[PDB]
């Protein structure tokens, strides 16, 4: 609570099929209620009647606050790469009774974030830049060593190749490679699962009839699953607050 | 001297080509109207001598070592022997029709000289021990402009300007075997004035026109009539023939000519004749807007009018004419000949 915050709705393969964009903040012990994913029940409509099964596990217990679950770490998939469930962390925590499920989530030193030269860059460099040079695009080699654009070294190579526009392609949207904040409309994605995800499709020509590679057992599901997080996030490429040790623009 | 074409006398040179020593201390100049070769110093810009030749030299070539100079007497439908450290032509060896280019071998044993009378298609080889002509290569179609040799020196490239022709080609020699083993079509392409090689040789640069001949001539705007263009081939066997513009939507490269390489392949330079300047473009966004595009995706680039913007280092004033232009071997300065200023622009490149 007293933290800036969104949601995003997930398909069974874990993937955002709806993002809320805008900021919201819980005080401290209050909660909060909503008909709908931007039905208007707070803007223009009258809320839904509507008997939920949520109601039942938010609070049950006369010595707690809250009896509903706390946001988990991560997620557990079957051998498909399908949604099996949830997942809890390191962080799991005075404290009282007041509560019947585990604390988790709580620390704000401890919150995980996608980092690109931290998690990605280190996957691309393994099981992709061997394959992609600059004679096959995209290129994904050079290591995290910056490359200057217009006068300015900021990212490296395989990120600058990943977050390129298309033409006619709205940016807002998103890329050749990829879609912020939808990882279920990246063509990254699309091929790294190989199968057409989402009724938006990238571009025209998307699965090449003739020397196609099929690219889904390059990776494991804890690798594929981290760069479609890092695209759900917003595909940034510094997630650390203020300067680091990791590689990035210097002066 | 006389004007091309013409039995009308002038006392300019009128350069019409250009080339540097392996070293680098030596510019030779080609004038057409001057019937002669000016020889200038790189390091002084002067001018050390002027050397006499056969009527009306197009284009010239030098030996690995620097001490020879093959040059091309279109009109004498020749090739002359020139001594560099002499000033003075030594032989003259007879062509077929108006020789347009020569170059020497890798091994400097053989030089390749093209012959681009419109009726006629060769391409005449020359040892330069016997410093005699050999044998005749038969091209696929008529008028070959200007040869080229691949760095491993197994390969040539000719482009036929072929007078009469929207689809006008490009011919790949085996320099072992010494016939045509494939032969490449530009579509839609007229007035071939050049053909260069990239350094790692997986690529070849070819400046020409693209008419559109089959609309009514009614304006000039968006390139209704002629557009400018620079085609970049892949020499792999299947490779892309990308046809890609050197125009901005108002502003066009009038009749691109001449070529000039980067020796890291970073950098491309073209004599722009008709517009009197020197453009150069990055070849690494060049060719990496090559390999990740499609040919259907290039071939609708073409037309593209903003496209240019992308990829252009530069455009450079330069004297009247530019029909040539060459590099040091360093890369850090272009020299462009100028016919009707009868003079050589010396430009400072982006390589530091
Ligand atoms: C050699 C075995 C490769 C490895 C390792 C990786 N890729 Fe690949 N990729 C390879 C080929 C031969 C091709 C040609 C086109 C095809 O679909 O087979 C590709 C293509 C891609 C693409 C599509 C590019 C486009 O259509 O514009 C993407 C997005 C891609 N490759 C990504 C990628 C990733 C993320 C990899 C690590 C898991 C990876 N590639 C490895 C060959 C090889
Ligand atoms: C699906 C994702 C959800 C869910 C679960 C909730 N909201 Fe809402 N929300 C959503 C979208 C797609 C948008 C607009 C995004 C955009 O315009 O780019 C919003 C927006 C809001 C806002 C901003 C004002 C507005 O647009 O009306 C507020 C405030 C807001 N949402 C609040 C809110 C509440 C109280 C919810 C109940 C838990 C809730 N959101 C859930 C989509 C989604
Ligand atoms: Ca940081
Ligand atoms: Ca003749
Ligand atoms: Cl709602
Ligand atoms: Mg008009």
């Amino acid at each position: 609570s007293d933290v800036p915050y969104y949601m995003q709705i997930l398909d069974d393969k874990g993937m955002s099929v709806q993002t809320a964009l805008t900021w919201a903040y819980l005080r401290p012990y209050h909660g909060r209620i909503c008909s709908g994913c931007h039905y208007g029940s707070y803007r223009g409509r009258a809320f839904k009647n509507i008997h939920a099964k949520a109601l039942y596990n938010w609070w049950y217990d006369d010595r707690s606050h809250y009896d509903s679950p706390f946001a988990f770490r991560y997620l557990k998939f079957d051998n498909d790469g399908n949604y099996k469930g949830v997942k809890h962390g390191e962080d799991v925590v005075g404290p009282s009774g007041t509560t019947s499920q585990p604390v988790e989530g709580l620390t704000l030193d401890k919150q995980r974030t996608v980092d690109f030269r931290r998690d990605i860059q280190p996957i691309l460099d393994a099981k992709c830049a061997m394959c992609h040079d600059s004679n096959n695009p995209p290129n994904l080699g050079g290591g995290l060593e910056l490359v200057s654009v217009d006068g300015i070294a900021a990212y490296s190579r395989a990120y600058n190749s990943l977050l390129e526009p298309q033409r006619g392609k709205d940016p807002n949207i998103g890329g050749k490679y990829v879609n912020p904040s939808a990882a279920i409309n990246s063509l990254l994605v699309w091929r790294l699962y190989e199968a057409e995800l989402s009724a938006n499709a990238p571009r025209e020509k998307i699965f090449p009839i003739e020397g196609r590679l099929l690219h889904n057992k390059f990776l494991t599901q804890d690798e594929r699953y981290a760069i479609v997080e890092w695209i759900d996030l917003g595909a940034q490429w510094d997630n650390i607050p203020g300067p680091d040790f990791y590689p990035g623009y210097l002066v | 001297g006389y004007i091309q074409g013409t039995h009308v006398k002038t006392d300019l040179p009128g350069p019409f080509h250009i080339t540097m020593s392996p070293d680098g201390s030596t510019l030779f100049i080609s004038n057409q109207s001057g019937h002669s070769v000016t020889f200038v110093d790189a390091r002084t810009q002067k001018v050390t001598g002027e050397v006499a030749v056969r009527v009306q030299p197009e284009a010239s070539a030098v030996t690995p070592d620097g001490a020879f100079l093959y040059v091309c007497n279109a009109e004498s439908d020749s090739v002359s022997v020139v001594d560099i450290q002499r000033k003075q032509e030594i032989k003259e060896i007879k062509v077929g029709d108006w020789p347009s280019g020569i170059k020497i071998s890798p091994d400097g044993k053989t030089a390749y000289v093209a012959c681009s009378g419109c009726m006629w298609n060769a391409i005449d080889v020359i040892d330069t021990g016997r410093m005699e002509k050999v044998r005749s290569i038969y091209t696929s179609d008529y008028g070959p402009r200007m040869v080229e040799i691949s760095p491993d020196g197994k390969t040539l490239v000719a482009i036929l300007d072929t007078v009469g022709s929207i689809n006008r080609s490009v011919d790949f020699i085996d320099i072992a075997s010494g016939r045509v083993v494939e032969n490449r079509v530009i579509h839609e392409s007229s007035n071939l004035r050049d053909v260069v090689y990239t350094p790692d040789g997986k690529y070849i640069a070819v400046t020409h026109q693209t008419p559109k001949n089959w609309l009514p001539v009614c304006e000039a705007e968006n390139g209704q009539v002629f557009t400018n263009n620079v085609t970049i081939i892949e020499t792999k066997a299947g490779g892309k023939v990308a046809r890609l513009p050197l125009d901005d939507l108002n502003n066009y490269d009038g009749n691109p000519y001449g070529m000039a390489m980067d020796p890291k392949g970073k950098y491309l330079y073209i004599g722009v004749r008709g517009m009197h300047r020197v453009t150069i473009l990055d070849m690494d966004k060049v060719l990496g807007l090559v390999r990740s595009s499609t040919q259907e995706e290039l071939d609708y680039l073409r037309d593209d009018l903003g496209l240019v913007r992308d990829y252009l280092v530069a455009r450079v004033p330069t004297g009247l004419g530019p029909s040539s232009v060459c590099l040091s071997p360093d890369g850090k300065f272009c020299y462009a000949a100028n016919y009707f200023s009868n003079n050589v622009t010396v430009i400072r490149t982006a390589v530091d």
